[PDB]
């Protein structure tokens, strides 16, 4: 089975600044979806295929990395954007690391 | 009238980061002989205008690489690769596509 | 010298990527039967002999058969003929009348069910003011109780009334050869280790391909392309779970499936000149229709692609196959064509099994239906009429359409599970050696002569 | 004995060969481009085709000093903007396809100078016939 | 726009069945797979088993295999053909199987696998 | 700069200039001359009338001295009941529209006496060739 | 601007075409509930 | 108008007209507009 590694645990930070997400594998050479969720709301897609977007998302929004490493950089980050941030490949999600006000 | 508007106001660049200036038409630019009609021009404060980059991604007979250019329909980007020293000055987007010629209005480089 | 000049050249060797429409190429041989006996033997173009298949040496080129197209393209003319030969043949409106349907003669046990209901029911004559009293016999798989006594009803008859088909037509497969138009030409690749994506280093250039049948089987690809060395496995990524893993097996694998009733047909007449065949009465006895494939045959051949399966999961992993966990009628089952009648089996007695790292037939009990709606459209269907005598066919299985189990926990097992599904895999085990080019002559290159004036 | 069937090569027979020996049989390509209810439809709109874009290929070559001639000098000079190769090599060493990749950003350049670069020869052998 | 509108929450008992209904609007339902995934506290996501539903041929987890059963229901009528409505048989329940059961469907991206579900359902919350 | 959008026209672009500037571009009127279930049938009567009528004007030009010059001297006089006009003034005063009206009794005796100039221009030139 | 044939004829329309454009607000005010009845097989017939 | 009916000197040719074409051909197109003429016609079903 693929397992999915989110490193940062709680991430806090303050609004405008820029945020780092980076989420291991354990098989190289596949896609990666980046699932953002918020507080009590239906989850929604932010990336697939490692670099593309979906529809109706801001292009701060960026994720990189091929491999077993993948990085979502979020730069300027809003009000909005303190939610729980999801990887998943093929089945496998990763447990979730979480953004918070300073 | 068409507009050209220009991004961003005024670049601080460092010298060797890959420097880019846009400049965005009111429609395409791509004329039916084989050519795209949009420039770029270069100029100095008290010096008059000179021409950089024309029918883009096709450098001059005179200019380097470290000039560029990239786009397409109404979206065009000026690259500047490698700055050096005489890389200051104002640039401006101009269309050669259809009369009248109308100008960008101004991308200020300045040294750090 | 350093003074180059262009010089244009007409007619020189270079091709892109492109999709246009492709025509037949019926077999000359097959012309000699009259007047559309099978579907597209007049209307599409007689072939060539000897197709001139020749190298390509010091050529790659980069195939690929999933985003492929022309597969796209076959899945969607012959369903398009497949109403061509539906449009001349009798609309079946006038038989959605209120059955009476009875248990057939035969000796009910409480542990088997009724498979053939008798329906008695009233239809016109010719004469518009008479109505006959006429009987015939149906499948349980064609009749829904309207809910003393018991009155039936067809089961199509709900949304979606449907034609018969024409006894004179015929549903065997023929081949088809495709064929570039000009200024297209067919790359086949002729590797013997090719799987589906990658560069292959050894291509031919073809003007009609080889002789494809156009088969309807789900899961057990029958009757067409065996391959070169091994038995070789092919799909998209591996690790995903909802694309399927096409097995293309080596040595053929020979069924024999069969009908023994002996079925005898009767006429109905509707009106005036629209004829309505249904079965009358069955002479012999009432036997279930079965297949059988050899034991020491086909455990052999999944002793082959249990081995090929481990060079994608590694070695020690405990390779099992399971039964189609769910779906409807023609997808748990393997569901195919034979003589002109179609047969649903039911493959539980196959794949079933478990593999460790370290004279007989199998019976498949089938089960007939005789309304058809293949691929699934939303206002036909095709009352396929019965045929007279025993029916027995003899295909050959080529290759398996199985299906990974998507686990998500750390187990060894894979459970391996067949399933049909889209109409298109069948094809692809057809359609992945050719790809189409455009063939794009008047390129240019600088040399050193002018054009003197 | 003479004439072998080595040699003689058949349809898109040199594709992975040079262009030294490509360009000594383009005839091969060239005469295999025009001849070799509803699906008869599809024998109209596969035919009407062919001889739609074989008509294209004649005109765009018409307008240029190549009648039918079927290789032709001209008189654009090669900036080495475009290719920047050497000469010696791109008749031994690359092949057609490997050319098709390295140039096909610079096509409708070439093709807007060569209507040009004709017209222009064109007009000016009036002037020399108007003048004697 | 796509929509997949779920069923209301329940309240079950240890031992019974729920059926959560997914009914899809907006696009042809005879093309694009359905899948099913639960959603736990204190363990992430989770997945079930989509239904490709022209057929109806589906793929369970591997630790959910006995347990669960998803059919789905076409629109038989040519005057509205896009609707219609997956479902969803989970049986045999347990106190550690109250979740959140959603619903989800692929982008129409074709650069895109089965599995980055755009359009999501609402969420049904399971008690036992 | 160098290349403007003011010289450069288009399509049927000096449709009101003098001849004299209408024949230094001809080429574009030339281009855009072949390129640009019963609605497709309204599509393929479309196309085989474009280049039915384009292989009309080949031909005609064709069997003249003129395979794909596009400019080209002959060999018949100009005889003055066809026009009567100065030749100082055509090139610069009329424009090609007022020219058509100008002429549109006298083609079809013009097209017929470019064939037989040609035709006997043909065979005098193989008996040229003939003798030596 | 007005257009039409000969202005002095009785037969031919007189297409006015005028400027500024004049805003129409047409509606239907009943709620006018659908139903379906079945004629046949698989045909349907919208009554209201 | 006036079809250039044109003679031919000095040429004999071999003419047939029993494995002649054209009477195929005509015998086969005239079967198929009397067809062309009946598909817009009354259907006759209810005077049985
Ligand atoms: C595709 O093919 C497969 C393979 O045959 C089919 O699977 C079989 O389905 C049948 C029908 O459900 C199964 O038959 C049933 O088996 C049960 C288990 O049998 C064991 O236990 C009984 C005592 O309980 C022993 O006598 C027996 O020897 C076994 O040890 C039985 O309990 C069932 O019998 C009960 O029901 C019948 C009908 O009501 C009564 O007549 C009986 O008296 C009793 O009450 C029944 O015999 C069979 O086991 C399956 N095969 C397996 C699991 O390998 C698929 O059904 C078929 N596909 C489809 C779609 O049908
Ligand atoms: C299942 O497996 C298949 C194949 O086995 C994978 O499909 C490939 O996926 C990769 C990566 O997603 C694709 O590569 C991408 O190609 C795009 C198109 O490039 C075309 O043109 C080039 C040049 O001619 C060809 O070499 C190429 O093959 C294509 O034909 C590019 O736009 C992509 O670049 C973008 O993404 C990368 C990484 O994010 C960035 O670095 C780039 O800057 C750019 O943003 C990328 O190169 C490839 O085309 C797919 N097809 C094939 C046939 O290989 C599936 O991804 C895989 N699926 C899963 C879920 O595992
Ligand atoms: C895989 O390929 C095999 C190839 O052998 C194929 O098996 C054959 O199928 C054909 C037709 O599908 C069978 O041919 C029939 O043979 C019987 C007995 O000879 C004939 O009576 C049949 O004629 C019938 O049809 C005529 C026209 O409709 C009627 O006028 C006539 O009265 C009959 O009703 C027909 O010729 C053939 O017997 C088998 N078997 C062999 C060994 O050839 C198999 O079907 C293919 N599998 C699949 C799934 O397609
Ligand atoms: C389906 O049900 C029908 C309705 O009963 C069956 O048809 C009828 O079967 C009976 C019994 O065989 C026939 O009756 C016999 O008729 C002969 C000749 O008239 C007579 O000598 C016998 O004494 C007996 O009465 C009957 O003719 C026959 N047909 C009709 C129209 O009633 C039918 O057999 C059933 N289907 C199958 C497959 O058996
Ligand atoms: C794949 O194989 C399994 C065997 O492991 C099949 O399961 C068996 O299916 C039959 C019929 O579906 C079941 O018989 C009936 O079960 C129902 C209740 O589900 C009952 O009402 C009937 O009286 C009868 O008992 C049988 O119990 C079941 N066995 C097991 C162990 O699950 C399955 O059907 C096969 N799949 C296909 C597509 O054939
Ligand atoms: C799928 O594979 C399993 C495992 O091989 C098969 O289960 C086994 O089937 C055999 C044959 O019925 C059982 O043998 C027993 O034989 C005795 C004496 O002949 C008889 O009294 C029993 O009633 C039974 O037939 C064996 O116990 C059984 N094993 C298990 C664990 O169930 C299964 O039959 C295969 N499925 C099909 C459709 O063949
Ligand atoms: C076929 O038509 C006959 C003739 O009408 C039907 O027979 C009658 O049916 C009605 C309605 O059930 C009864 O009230 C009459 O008593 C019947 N008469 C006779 C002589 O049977 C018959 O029901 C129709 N259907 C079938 C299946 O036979
Ligand atoms: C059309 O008729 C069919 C046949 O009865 C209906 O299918 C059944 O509907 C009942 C509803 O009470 C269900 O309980 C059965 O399970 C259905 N049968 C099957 C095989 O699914 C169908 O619902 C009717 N309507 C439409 C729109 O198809
Ligand atoms: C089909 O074959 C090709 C070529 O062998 C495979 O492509 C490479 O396979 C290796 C094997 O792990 C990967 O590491 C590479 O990333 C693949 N791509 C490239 C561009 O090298 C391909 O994986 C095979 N596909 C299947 C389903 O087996
Ligand atoms: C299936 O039933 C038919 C009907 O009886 C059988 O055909 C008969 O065959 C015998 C000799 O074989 C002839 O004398 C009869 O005239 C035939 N009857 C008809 C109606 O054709 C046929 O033989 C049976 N099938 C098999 C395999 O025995
Ligand atoms: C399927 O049926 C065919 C023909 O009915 C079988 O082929 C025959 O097999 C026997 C047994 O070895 C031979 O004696 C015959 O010569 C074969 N005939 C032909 C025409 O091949 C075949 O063996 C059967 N296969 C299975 C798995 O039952
Ligand atoms: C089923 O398998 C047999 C065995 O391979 C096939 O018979 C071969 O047919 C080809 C076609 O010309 C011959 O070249 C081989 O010599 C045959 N082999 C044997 C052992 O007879 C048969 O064609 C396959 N298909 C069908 C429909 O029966
Ligand atoms: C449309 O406009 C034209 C041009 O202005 C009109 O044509 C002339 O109009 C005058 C006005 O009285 C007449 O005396 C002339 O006889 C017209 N013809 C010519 C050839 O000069 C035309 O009448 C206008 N039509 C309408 C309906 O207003
Ligand atoms: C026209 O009538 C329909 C039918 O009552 C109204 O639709 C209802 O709207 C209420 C809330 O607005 C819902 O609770 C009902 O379920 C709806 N019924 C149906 C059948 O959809 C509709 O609102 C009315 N139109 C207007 C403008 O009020
Ligand atoms: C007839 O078929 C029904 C179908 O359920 C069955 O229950 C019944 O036992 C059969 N036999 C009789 C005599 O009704
Ligand atoms: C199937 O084939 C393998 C191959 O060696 C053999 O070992 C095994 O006994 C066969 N029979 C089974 C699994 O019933
Ligand atoms: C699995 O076994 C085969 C036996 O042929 C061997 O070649 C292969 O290397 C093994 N796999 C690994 C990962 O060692
Ligand atoms: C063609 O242009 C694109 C961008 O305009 C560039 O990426 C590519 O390298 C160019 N092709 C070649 C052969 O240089
Ligand atoms: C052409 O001929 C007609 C009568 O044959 C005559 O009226 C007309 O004036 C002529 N055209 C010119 C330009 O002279």
């Amino acid at each position: 089975e693929i397992v999915l590694t989110q490193s940062p645990g709680i991430l806090s930070l303050s609004p405008g600044e820029t945020a780092t997400l980076f989420c291991k594998a354990s098989q190289g050479g596949n896609a990666m979806t980046w699932y953002q969720k918020r507080r009590g709301q239906v989850p929604r897609l932010l990336i697939y295929d490692t670099s593309r977007r979906a529809s109706g998302v801001p292009d701060r929004f960026v994720g990189s990395g091929s491999g077993t490493d993948f990085f979502l950089t979020i730069n300027k980050l809003d009000r909005e954007d303190f939610a729980v941030y999801y990887c998943q490949q093929f089945e496998f999600f990763g447990l979730g690391s979480e953004l918070e006000v300073h | 009238d068409i507009v050209m508007t220009q991004t961003p106001l005024s670049l601080s660049v460092t010298p060797g980061e890959p420097a880019s200036i846009s400049c965005r038409s009111s429609q395409s630019l791509l004329h039916s002989n084989g050519h795209t009609y949009v420039h770029w021009y270069l100029q100095k404060a008290g010096q008059s205008p000179q021409l950089l980059i024309y029918e883009v991604s096709n450098r001059a007979s005179g200019v380097p690489d470290r000039f560029s250019g990239s786009g397409s329909g109404t979206d065009f980007t000026l690259k500047i690769s490698r700055v050096e020293a005489e890389d200051v000055g104002v640039y401006y987007c101009e269309q050669t596509l259809q009369i009248p010629f109308t100008f960008g209005g101004g991308t200020k480089v300045e040294i750090k | 010298a350093e003074n180059l000049w262009v010089t244009v050249y007409y007619g020189v060797p270079v091709w892109k990527d492109a999709e246009t429409t492709l025509f037949c190429a019926s077999d000359a041989k097959a012309y000699e039967t009259e007047k559309h006996n099978v579907w597209a033997t007049h209307a599409c173009v007689p072939t060539d002999p000897n197709p001139q298949e020749i190298h390509l040496e010091n050529v790659t080129e980069e195939f690929n058969m999933w985003k492929n197209n022309m597969v796209e393209q076959m899945h969607t003319d012959i369903i398009s003929l497949w109403d061509q030969s539906l449009k001349p043949c009798v609309k079946l409106t006038p038989l959605c009348v209120t059955l009476q349907c009875t248990n057939v003669t035969n000796n009910i046990t409480d542990d088997m069910r009724g498979e053939l209901k008798n329906c008695s029911f009233n239809m016109t004559t010719e004469l518009r003011d008479k109505k006959q009293k006429v009987y015939s016999l149906f499948y349980r798989l064609d009749v829904v109780q309207i809910n003393s006594n018991k009155e039936y009803r067809l089961i199509n008859c709900n949304t979606s009334a449907c034609t018969q088909a024409c006894p004179k037509v015929s549903f065997e497969p023929i081949p088809i050869h495709y064929c570039a138009p000009a200024g297209f030409a067919i790359l086949k690749c002729k590797d013997k280790k090719f799987n589906g994506t990658g560069p292959c280093p050894s291509v031919s250039t073809v003007q009609c391909t080889h002789g494809i049948k156009p088969v309807v089987s789900t899961q057990l690809l029958l009757n067409g392309s065996l391959a070169e060395e091994e038995v070789m496995i092919r799909s998209e990524n591996i690790t995903n779970n909802a694309k399927n893993i096409l097995v293309q097996f080596n040595t053929p694998v020979q069924i024999n499936c069969t009908r023994p009733n002996n079925n005898t047909r009767k006429s109905i007449r509707i009106g005036p000149g629209q004829a309505f065949y249904a079965t009358g009465d069955i002479i012999g006895d009432i036997r279930q229709a079965h297949c059988n494939v050899s034991k020491a045959t086909w455990n052999e051949t999944l002793g082959k692609v249990v081995k090929q399966l481990r060079k994608h999961f590694g070695n020690n992993t405990i390779i099992r196959f399971a039964n189609s966990s769910g779906g409807d009628l023609e997808v748990t089952t393997h569901s195919f064509n034979c003589g002109g009648e179609f047969f649903y089996c039911n493959t539980s007695g196959l794949f079933n099994s478990t593999w460790i790292s370290n004279n007989d037939s199998i019976t498949l009990p089938c089960r007939i239906k005789q309304i058809i709606n293949m691929w699934q459209r939303i206002g036909q269907c095709m009352y396929a009429p019965p045929i007279q005598g025993v029916i027995r066919c003899v295909s050959n299985i080529t290759g398996l359409i199985l299906t990974r189990d998507g686990g998500s926990t750390n187990s060894t097992t894979e459970t391996f599970r067949p399933g049909g599904g889209d109409m298109r895999d069948n094809w692809r085990s057809e359609l992945y050696k050719y790809k189409v080019v455009k063939i794009e002559p008047l390129g240019v290159a600088p040399t050193r002569c002018k054009r003197r004036v | 004995a003479v004439g072998i069937g080595a040699v003689f090569l058949g349809f898109l027979g040199a594709a992975g060969s040079t262009m030294g020996a490509a360009s000594m049989t383009l005839t091969v390509q060239a005469r295999n481009l025009l001849s070799g209810t509803v699906w008869g439809i599809k024998q109209l709109q596969a035919r009407v085709l062919a001889v739609e874009r074989y008509l294209r290929d004649q005109q765009l070559l018409g307008i240029w000093g190549c009648s039918g001639k079927l290789i032709c000098c001209t008189n654009v000079p090669w900036n080495s903007s475009w290719s920047n190769r050497n000469l010696s090599e791109i008749w031994d060493n690359m092949t057609w396809l490997q050319w098709d990749k390295e140039i096909s950003n610079y096509t409708q350049i070439i093709y807007g100078l060569l209507e040009e670069s004709q017209n222009q020869q064109e007009k000016n052998e009036q002037d020399l016939l108007a003048l004697d | 726009q796509v929509q997949l509108v779920q069923s209301g929450a329940v309240i079950k008992t240890p031992g019974s069945s729920v059926k959560i209904s997914c009914r899809a609007s907006g696009y042809n339902f005879r093309d694009y797979s359905i899948h099913w995934v639960r959603l736990i506290p204190d363990k992430g996501f989770e997945w079930i088993g989509w239904i490709k539903p022209l057929w109806g041929a589906v793929s369970y987890a591997r630790q959910l295999q006995g347990r669960v059963s998803m059919t789905r229901q076409l629109s038989q009528d040519p005057d509205d053909p896009d609707w219609g409505v997956a479902y969803m048989e989970f049986s045999g329940l347990t106190p550690a199987d109250t979740a959140e059961y959603f619903c989800v469907r692929r982008g129409s991206c074709d650069y895109c696998g089965d599995f980055p579900w755009q359009y999501w359902g609402q969420g049904t919350v399971v008690v036992v």
